[PDB]
């Protein structure tokens, strides 16, 4: 009943595993699915914005 | 509806403070009407008019007036404008920060095996969030009859 | 291993008698107590960021 | 004041009296006839408020007297009422809760933030019914024009 | 000398330091608080007596009638603690009171009473503190936390900086009394003292003194010194004090006597002052302007005529100097004012003095206090007099008077409660010299200014206001002096008093719900000190100086145990030995030291004294005679600490454990951990779910027998005796004859508590550690409670743990538990959660609990009997019906095309709905219990009456078995009494035992005790009969449910949470984790003997989190388990008894002068087989909190058993089978299972319910709330290009009413479109903005 | 709201003018 | 990460600036005055040896300490 996570993404989240809780939303709309995949997916977002 | 009078289990009720504020202003208005058809002394009627100005003024907002005229609760009655402003109010909290359907929470653990482009999911959460999707697929397959 | 600082008070007044111990060795009650000032303030202000 | 001015029309010194003793009769009924009228969010009859104030007072001299507490049965034998005419009044009081009450958690969630709806069509049950008028349209498709129309008629 | 318990598993102990004082009853706070509240105070200052005397007696308005308090008495509670928890009442006691009403006659006000009737009144009832310092309000053992509020006294604040923003450090002294005004002396930047009354208008400070019958001369005498100038015929020859004029620039050249001591423009030094006194400069003259810069001290007014030449507080020039010289006043009095020390502060006040006189001062004060209106003479006089001297309007408690006289450095501990013009001048002096860089300001965080309330005082205080509230109306109704027509029952209105007491005990930031998921947890929540609540500072009221730690905290409040995050320091937990004072202050013991000797006469010292002394260190050795072995002892005086001498120390500490909380004292090796680490360690200590087979703490501290006994869990021996019969249900002990009671001894029986839920939905249950035919002593523990093992505290369980990465499954804080852990059942728990269900008869008729339900399959119920309730035993899972309830609906007005279908297949919707209770998502377990309440005037159910029969037989068989045990004891007592003095040899044993007491005995004490036993046992029979009848009617009767209730049937599930990925695990000292994988046994690392390491932590935690405790403790635990494995090899092989004894003996002693001495003389065997079989799992060690085992003794343990002394082994990777490099550490860390259990955390919803007012999903996992899409997430999505994502997230998933339905439909139809619509929240905001006289609209 | 941020332990000249003009509890009145 | 993992940074920053201030408040180097400035009178060479850079005798420095103690 846990949620997995690529450890190289914790730092991007700034969350350790002392019992920290993410939340998962579902992209319903097909434009939403494409927004998430093409803009938001982790592999496209590796370089910090600041 | 926006100021409902919902029924609580066990005979009790729950209302919003807008309800009793409206009630008090209507009471003062009825009283001033009764006074006006009596042609009572102008002192009493002027106190009535002052009181109604008080009531409406505490209705539209609670801060400018001196004492937020509380109720049997030892808390101040929560008037109109307080349901728009503040952290709690509609704007700052409920009109941008709102709950969501098809969303779930859990505890995170590591599982370093899986690639960066993906995350593990519990099976129960996965079967909850994508419930309607799975209904749609089970109807597309004919593996069921209807949605029920 | 080495000696562990001087363990300033909460405000910024440093307490002149350091904690000459380390953590591989123990800390007697006054060494730990002197540690507690800084530990408390730091945790209190990290729960405020 | 409303009673105090209504009595000015009625007070008569023609007997020789003090208006002071006369006024408080009208002014007492003024406050109390109003206090039972416009002092709740749910209104109640003065003859029911007649009842509640008769119980709560008769509740006193029985709770203080018998020991622990007047059970509604015990009230049935002080006041010989059927005790299901009583117990309904004891369900009558306790005006509603302020829906802006602050719940625990130190989260500032008010009470109303958890009171759910009952008018909403269950989003699945709408999804069901859209197939119903489709599905009955299915069999009603393969009907005779009379039977297909007459059933839509019936 | 080891008691019988600690002969079982005698915990091997370190602790070179000796013991001097044992840990007192830890819950002493709550118990000795509430014994003061419900009790008979003869000299009334406590309990109800204080409040009753506070309001009573009560006289009329001289109405020839008075009312007095006679005496009260607490009735018996109708329900016991058990039944009161069961049904849901406050376990309370009615408060009977006798009140003697008196009324007089005409001509007899002072004499003859007219008549006095008295009547034992009811006056509410109060809750009673259970045996464990806990209360019970509504099925909920609630606990009240001692509050830590400022005490009425006097305080000198500074408020460094921040006033005038120039660097000025004001000094604002205040005198907070218990009852009266808030006198506040406060400075300005101008160094002119100022005075306010109750936060009121500031006044020049000496205005009060002029109002205090004071003038210029004696005021400037009292506040400054005297520099006397004189006319000594030549250049104003002046007297001076040599040290009075130390460091300073010699504005006038120090010269006289034919010499010059120092020139002009000269700073002088101390040796200059010794030259002065040596040369003894009694006089020098002055230059005529040297005096020009001084203030004349006294009045100098004419003697030829009587004119004012110059008065006090008026500096004169050479002009006025000649005015004096002409008048021949040979003296000139001047005050000493130095900016360095003797600051001029009364003087510039007098220049700012708007007054000159007294009565004008008082009329000014009346103008201030009574603003607007005009004053007058005696009006203002009496107002000023009664503002601080009228008892009814000013009084400091003994707390206040004591802190007053103590902070003024005065030794008159006790006096009146009102201040006086002397003890105001003293406050002025103290604040003035504190402004004069002298003395120190007492910061508020001081534990000499914060008193500790407790539930006794708080409740008496919350009760006395009820007394005053009721006495007002009693006075009003006795003012209407009526005939011989009333009791003190119409007068004594009850409901306000019980309402006030229920407001206190029911809902506050005190009277917190009890954390009962642990021995330690509740025994730490009982000893809590909060700074919150009524009467004290709430959250934003104060901060950073009520959270901060302070050196008065040593021993009195633990520095490290404190909640982390939201409210730090406000919930300082009390320390071990600390305790209340008489004044409410904290006192911690200290060994009184003589010249150089440590004598065991202890004195508990409060923080307002400890600065007055030099306190030794417990970590300071001494050689058997109190003579400190070192010659320079460490000691902390007021504040700091530096090395002091043998004949200079005042006191020594009690022990080393004195400076830590009882929660924090359970950490092994706490000395090797950072403070924040031990803080989180103690918090994780008090979050540990009780497991199934609670093992024992392999490395404890010796606080654990204490933490077991002083909580309520274990059923400890009530008297030294022998266990007659022991069972999972009950333990009974036939008490030995020595501690036996004189008459009708019998026995003592302990009815254990089986599986019953605590307030965290966890299982609380006894288990008897005894065997039958086994001795006990008094302190001995019979029944173990949850999370204990054989009288100790066993919260979590010890795992073979290794520190190493192992393939990323412990990346940041993760953990990797072996499947052997979850398969040995070593971390299971029992979560007995409860589910209720009501039957509120609605307008459509009452509700039923039948089984024939709308659309329930025949097997879909499968678990409901005829009553519609589940069977005790049937395993339940998701969706099974516990109780089948159905509520009617009247003419639903169903849809068309459903009328069509229901007409097509002839089916028709019934009258009843499907409001049937059911087991929630996921939570699956067994149905261990069912209760069936019912309204009293209502028909009962089949299962209800069945449970009735079961309950009645339960109580009766209770009395049967208790009769039989007590009769076995009593008749054996009788057979023994018939053993001496007329011993009936065998004819006694022939006839029936019940025919034994009426067979008497010769007329002696034997005969008296025999008739004793006979008559008293017969009375036992009769009283048991009436008692069982009362029991049965308690069960037979009905219930009192709230209105609109018919019958509710609570059903207690008993879930068992088997461990899994996600569940949280943290060591004892703050190394938390979330177990990640669940590895099969063959993949875990295994050592060269082939055993699989169980838990694999992360070795990187120790550098950053500097908590060396885990490495050091796991080394020591490895040694302990090695000794255990040696013993097991010796034992299972059945080696010997002698060799086993030899080895265990040598194991129990090693390390220099370790305080305990265990040996095997009074043993054994009979004992060493047991003392092995209980040590076969591993010799349990101890380590005091700060006097623990060094590294050296750990290594000696590691050498005893043949483990490697470095503590590190070679381990072999399970998968590859090939061997790691650079040996890894293993050892048995004591891990715990925190209740952040995932499967009440994981949660998600597709489409649940929706809040009424605003059409959005709910908030809670109980109500299926969705995740909040807060404000930061909207920004996060805006930062990307996600706009359709955002549009759906805040329109169709949350708010929109018509788009969400269409969205769901398009989902099921495989079309992933979304129709926007209007956010319903915006429509509400439209109606709200428009509800005012504002017209907002949505333009075209 | 000069703004000043007052506590317990076009407005600047607006509030200054309204604080330059020198109870409404209807019970006091 | 964990609040103790951050709070250590807060504590060490606080104490590092503490040591820096209380170590910078000692005067480093310079030509000694040989005379307390507030009195122009000699500062004996022992004090001249301990803190190289002192400019006050013990008395005037004590006065300035007491004056700064009230922060203004
Ligand atoms: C979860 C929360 C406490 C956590 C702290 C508790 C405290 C009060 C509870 C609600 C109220 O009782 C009113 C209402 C009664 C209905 O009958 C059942 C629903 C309601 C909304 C309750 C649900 C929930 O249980 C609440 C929110
Ligand atoms: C915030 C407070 C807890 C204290 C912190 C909340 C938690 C839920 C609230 C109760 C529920 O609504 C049920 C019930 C409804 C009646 O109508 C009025 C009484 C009751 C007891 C409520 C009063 C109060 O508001 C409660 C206790
Ligand atoms: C051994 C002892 C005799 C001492 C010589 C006798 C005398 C009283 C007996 C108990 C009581 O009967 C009550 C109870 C009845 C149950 O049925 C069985 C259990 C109980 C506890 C009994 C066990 C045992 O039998 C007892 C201790
Ligand atoms: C411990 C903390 C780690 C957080 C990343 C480090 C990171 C940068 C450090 C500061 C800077 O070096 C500049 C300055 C140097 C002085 O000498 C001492 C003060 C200063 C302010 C330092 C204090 C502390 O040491 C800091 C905050
Ligand atoms: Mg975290
Ligand atoms: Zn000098």
């Amino acid at each position: 009943k846990a949620i997995q996570l690529h450890p190289l993404v914790c730092a991007a989240y700034n969350a350790d595993f002392d019992g920290d809780q993410m939340a998962v939303h579902v992209p319903l709309t097909l434009e939403a699915q494409l927004e998430a995949r093409a803009l938001m997916m982790s592999t496209n977002n590796i370089l910090s914005p600041a | 509806d926006l100021r409902p009078l919902v029924p609580l289990d066990g005979g009790r009720f729950a209302t919003s403070d807008l309800n009793d504020l409206y009630r008090r202003v209507i009471n003062r208005n009825n009283r001033l009407k009764r006074l006006l058809d009596l042609a009572a002394p102008d002192i009493i009627v002027r106190n009535e008019k002052r009181m109604l100005q008080e009531a409406v003024d505490a209705l539209l907002d609670n801060g400018r007036r001196g004492r937020a005229i509380t109720g049997s609760n030892k808390r101040p009655l929560k008037s109109l404008a307080d349901m728009i402003k503040g952290k709690q109010g509609r704007f700052r909290q409920n009109l941008l920060g709102k709950r969501v359907d098809y969303s779930g929470r859990s505890v995170i653990t590591v599982g370093p095996y899986l690639r960066l482009h993906q995350c593990g999911l519990p099976k129960k959460m996965a079967l909850e969030l994508f419930k309607p999707f799975i209904y749609g697929k089970l109807e597309l397959r004919g593996l069921a009859t209807t949605i029920k | 291993a080495g000696m562990r600082g001087l363990m300033a008070k909460p405000d910024g007044s440093i307490i002149e008698t350091p904690i000459t111990a380390n953590f591989r060795e123990g800390l007697n009650v006054l060494q730990y107590f002197i540690s507690t000032h800084g530990a408390r303030k730091g945790l209190a202000d990290t729960a405020l960021k | 004041n409303i009673g105090l001015m209504k009595a000015v029309d009625k007070f008569e010194y023609r007997r020789g009296y003090k208006f002071s003793t006369y006024a408080t009769w009208w002014i007492r009924q003024a406050i109390t006839r109003s206090i039972a009228d416009q002092a709740r969010t749910i209104r109640i009859p003065v003859h029911m408020i007649e009842t509640i104030n008769k119980l709560n007072r008769i509740s006193r001299q029985m709770l203080q007297e018998m020991g622990r507490e007047p059970t509604p049965e015990e009230l049935a034998e002080r006041m010989l009422m059927p005790e299901d005419k009583i117990r309904k009044v004891l369900k009558i009081a306790k005006e509603p809760i302020s829906m802006e009450t602050p719940i625990g958690d130190d989260e500032d969630s008010h009470l109303g933030d958890f009171i759910e709806d009952t008018t909403l069509e269950l989003p699945l049950d709408s999804a069901t019914t859209e197939s119903l008028r489709a599905a009955t349209h299915d069999v009603l498709a393969g009907l005779t024009a009379r039977e297909a129309k007459v059933l839509r008629m019936r | 000398v080891y008691s019988y318990t600690e002969k079982k598993r005698i915990r091997k102990d370190f602790g070179k330091r000796p013991q001097v004082l044992d840990v007192p009853y830890l819950l002493s706070i709550q118990l000795d608080s509430f014994q003061k509240f419900i009790e008979q105070d003869p000299e009334g200052q406590y309990g109800l007596e204080a409040a009753f005397r506070s309001v009573f007696p009560i006289q009329s308005y001289s109405g020839n009638s008075e009312l007095q308090y006679v005496s009260y008495r607490l009735g018996e509670p109708v329900f016991d603690v058990q039944e009161c928890q069961i049904r849901g009442v406050t376990y309370s006691a009615p408060l009977r009171v006798k009140l003697r009403l008196v009324i007089y006659e005409r001509e007899a006000p002072e004499g003859t009473v007219k008549d006095i009737k008295e009547q034992e009144v009811y006056m509410g009832e109060i809750p009673l503190m259970t045996d464990n310092g806990t209360f019970v309000i509504n099925g909920t053992e609630r606990v009240i936390v001692s509050q830590l509020h400022r005490s009425p006294g006097v305080f000198f604040d500074s408020d460094k900086g921040k006033t005038h923003s120039s660097g000025k450090v004001l000094y604002n002294a205040r005198i907070i009394p218990y009852r009266g005004s808030w006198l506040d002396f406060e400075f300005d930047p101008k160094d002119n003292l100022f005075v306010r009354i109750d936060r009121r208008r500031k006044l020049p400070a000496t205005i009060i003194l002029r109002a205090l019958n004071y003038t210029t001369e004696q005021i400037l005498d009292l506040f400054f010194e005297k520099v006397i100038f004189e006319i000594r015929d030549n250049k104003l020859q002046m007297e001076l004090v040599p040290e009075r004029l130390r460091g300073e620039t010699a504005s006038f050249d120090i010269e006289a006597n034919g010499k010059v001591y120092v020139e002009k423009g000269r700073r002088i030094t101390a040796r200059h002052i010794r030259q002065l006194e040596k040369d003894d400069v009694k006089l020098i003259e002055v230059p005529v302007e040297y005096i020009a810069g001084k203030v004349v001290a006294k009045d100098y007014i004419d003697e030829s005529t009587g004119e004012l030449i110059c008065a006090a507080n008026m500096e004169l020039s050479l002009d006025l100097l000649a005015k004096l010289s002409q008048s021949g006043h040979k003296r000139i009095e001047t005050l000493f004012t130095n900016d360095l020390d003797h600051g001029p502060y009364i003087s510039e006040t007098l220049r700012v003095d708007p007054t000159n006189d007294r009565l004008s001062a008082l009329v000014e004060i009346y103008r201030m206090m009574r603003p607007g209106e005009p004053p007058t003479r005696e009006a203002a006089e009496s107002l000023f007099e009664n503002l601080f001297f009228s008892e009814d309007r000013y009084d400091l408690s003994a707390v206040g008077r004591m802190k007053f006289n103590r902070s003024l450095l005065r030794e008159e501990i006790e006096g009146s409660g009102i201040l006086s013009k002397d003890d105001i001048i003293d406050v002025m002096k103290k604040l003035i010299d504190i402004r004069n860089g002298k003395g120190e300001v007492d910061d508020i965080d001081h534990l000499g200014n914060r008193r500790i309330r407790s539930v006794g005082e708080m409740a008496e205080n919350q009760f006395r206001v009820g007394l005053v509230r009721v006495e007002r109306a009693v006075k009003e109704r006795l003012s209407l002096g009526d005939l011989d027509t009333l009791m003190p029952q119409d007068m004594i209105n009850a409901k306000p008093i019980s309402a006030a007491v229920k407001e206190f005990f029911g809902s506050s930031q005190l009277s917190q719900f009890m954390d009962q998921n642990n021995p330690l947890s509740e025994i730490t929540h009982k000893r809590r000190i909060s700074a919150l609540g009524p009467g004290g500072l709430t959250r934003e009221r104060a901060g950073f100086e009520v959270r901060d730690v302070h050196p008065t905290h040593y021993g009195r409040v633990c520095p490290i145990e404190t909640p982390e995050g939201p409210n730090i320091g406000l919930i300082n937990s009390l320390s071990v030995y600390a305790q209340t004072n008489e004044y409410g202050f904290l006192e911690t013991p200290y060994r009184k030291v003589t010249d150089g000797v440590v004598t065991d006469e202890i004195h508990y010292l409060s923080a307002i004294e400890e600065g007055n002394y030099v306190i030794a260190q417990a970590n300071s050795n001494l050689d058997e005679e109190g003579h400190f072995v070192e010659d320079l002892v460490t000691c902390r005086s007021k504040g700091e600490s530096s090395l002091f001498s043998r004949d200079q120390v005042d006191y020594m500490d009690v022990s080393t454990q004195q400076v830590v909380s009882v929660g924090a004292s359970l950490i092994p090796f706490l000395e090797h951990d950072d403070a924040n680490r031990a803080l989180m360690g103690a918090n994780m200590q008090r979050q540990a779910v009780p497991t199934l087979r609670a093992d024992k703490p392999l490395v404890g501290t010796g606080m654990e027998r204490a933490v077991a006994v002083d909580s309520g869990v274990t059923a400890v021996a009530k008297r030294g005796g022998v266990v007659q019969y022991v069972d999972a249900s009950r333990i009974v002990i036939k008490v030995n004859e020595d501690e036996m009671y004189p008459g009708e001894a019998g026995i003592d029986i302990y009815n254990l508590t089986k599986y019953t839920r605590s307030n965290q939905n966890t299982c609380i249950n006894q288990m008897p550690c005894v065997s039958l035919g086994e001795p006990v002593e008094r302190g001995d523990v019979l029944a173990d409670g949850p999370s204990t093992d054989l009288g100790e505290l066993a919260l979590g369980q010890n795992m073979r743990v290794a520190f190493m990465p192992w393939n990323g499954y412990n990346f940041e804080d993760s953990i990797l538990v072996s499947e052997r852990v979850v398969q040995e059942d070593r971390f299971t728990t029992i979560h007995i959660q409860e589910l209720a269900c009501v039957s509120r008869d609605t307008k459509l008729g009452p509700e039923e609990i039948t089984a024939d339900i709308p659309n329930v399959g025949e097997a879909a119920l499968s678990k409901l009997d005829e009553s519609g309730i589940v069977y005790i035993g049937a395993e339940v899972t998701g969706g099974d019906i516990l109780v089948g309830k159905v509520t009617p609906k009247g003419e639903t007005q169903l849809t068309p095309e459903e009328k069509l279908l229901r007409a097509i297949f002839g089916e028709k919707a019934s009258d009843v709905k499907d409001s049937s209770l059911r087991v929630p998502n996921g939570v699956s377990g067994t149905v261990i219990d069912v209760q069936v309440f019912t309204r009293d005037g209502v028909e009962k159910d089949k299962r209800a009456l069945e449970i009735e029969e079961m309950q009645l037989k339960q109580a009766k068989k209770d009395l049967s078995e208790e009769l039989q045990i007590l009769e076995a004891g009593l008749f054996s007592r009788i057979r023994a009494v018939l053993v001496a003095g007329g011993v009936e040899a065998e004819k006694l044993d022939k006839l029936p035992r019940d025919r034994w007491l009426e067979l008497g005995l010769t007329d002696e004490e034997k005969q008296n005790q025999l008739e004793q036993l006979a008559e008293q046992y017969d009375e036992l029979k009769h009283e048991f009969e009436k008692k069982l009848e009362a029991k049965r009617r308690k069960i037979t009767q009905g219930d009192d449910l709230a209105p609109g209730v018919l019958k509710i049937v609570k059903v207690y599930l008993a879930v068992k949470r088997r461990i899994q990925p996600g569940d949280k695990m943290a060591g004892r000292h703050g190394n938390k984790g979330v177990i990640s994988k669940i590895n099969p046994i063959e993949d875990m690392p295994y050592d060269e003997n082939g055993t699989p390491v169980d838990i694999v932590l992360n070795p990187l935690g120790v550098p950053s989190r500097m908590n060396i405790g885990q490495i050091l403790e796991t080394h020591l635990g490895m040694a302990a388990k090695g000794i255990g494995d040696k013993i097991n090899a010796m034992l299972k092989q059945q080696q010997e008894v002698a060799k086993l004894r030899e080895f265990i003996q040598r194991a129990y002693d090693l390390g220099a002068d370790v305080r305990q001495k265990v040996d095997l003389s009074t043993f054994s065997d009979e004992e060493v087989m047991r003392l092995a079989e209980n040590l076969r799992k591993g010799m349990p060690i101890a380590t005091p909190v700060f006097d623990g085992a060094k590294e050296a003794e750990i290594k000696e343990l590691l050498k005893l058993g043949d483990l490697p002394t470095s503590g590190q082994i070679r381990l072999y990777d399970g998968r590859t089978g090939e061997q790691f490099e650079r040996p890894v550490t293993v050892g048995y860390m004591y891990m715990l299972k925190l209740n952040h259990l995932v499967d009440d955390k994981m949660h998600a919803r597709s489409t649940g319910s929706y809040s009424l007012v605003t059409q959005q999903p709910l908030g809670g996992k109980a109500q299926f709330g969705g995740q909040r899409f807060g404000e930061m997430e909207v920004w996060a999505l805006e930062a990307y290009g996600a706009a359709y994502t955002l549009q759906e997230m805040l329109t169709v998933k949350s708010d929109d009413v018509n788009g969400r339905t269409k969205m769901y439909k398009n989902i099921v139809d495989g079309n992933h479109q979304m129709e926007p619509g209007m956010p319903e929240s915006f429509n509400v905001l439209l109606k709200e903005i428009r509800s005012l006289g504002i017209n907002i609209e949505l333009e075209d | 709201d000069m703004g000043i941020q007052v506590m317990e332990e076009d407005a600047a000249e607006a509030a200054a003018q309204v604080l330059s003009s020198v109870t409404t509890d209807p019970v006091r009145m | 990460s964990d609040e103790a993992d951050e709070a250590y940074s807060v504590t060490e920053q606080l104490t590092m600036t503490g040591i820096n201030r209380i170590r910078q408040k000692i005067n480093a180097h310079g030509i000694p005055v040989y005379l307390c400035e507030a009195c122009g009178n000699p500062i004996p060479e022992a004090r001249r040896k301990i803190f190289p850079g002192v400019t006050l005798c013990v008395e005037c420095q004590a006065y300035q300490e007491r004056q700064r103690k009230h922060y203004a």
